[PDB]
């Protein structure tokens, strides 16, 4: 937002924290601003309607 | 590794023993070892 980062990735990118273990998702822009590690569970987008 | 290749673009499933000293990119597939077997023809007779 407004070319600035709203927490989470912001916390990593402002040297406040050192990792962000959780439920992050890999993306082009996200991997562009902060390095990543090897993915450890497959995921994507899925459809689910009752 | 012995300076004889620079690109390795072919199925090269990532493993610890390889990535110890080698560079990898984000995977472009998602595989997993399974088991293979052949099927059988007869299931019903209708002639007994």
């Amino acid at each position: 937002v407004n070319n600035v980062w709203n927490g989470m990735i912001g916390e990593v990118v402002y040297q406040r924290a050192v990792m962000a273990v959780g439920s992050l998702t890999i993306n082009e822009e996200r991997s562009e601003v902060v390095d990543f590690s090897v993915p450890f569970v497959e995921t994507g987008i899925s459809v689910m309607v009752s | 590794l012995s300076g004889q290749a620079d690109m390795i673009v072919a199925p090269l499933t990532i493993n610890n023993e390889r990535a110890q000293y080698i560079e990898f990119s984000k995977p472009f597939k998602y595989q997993g070892l399974t088991i293979l077997v052949k099927k059988e023809i007869p299931r019903s007779t209708l002639d007994s």
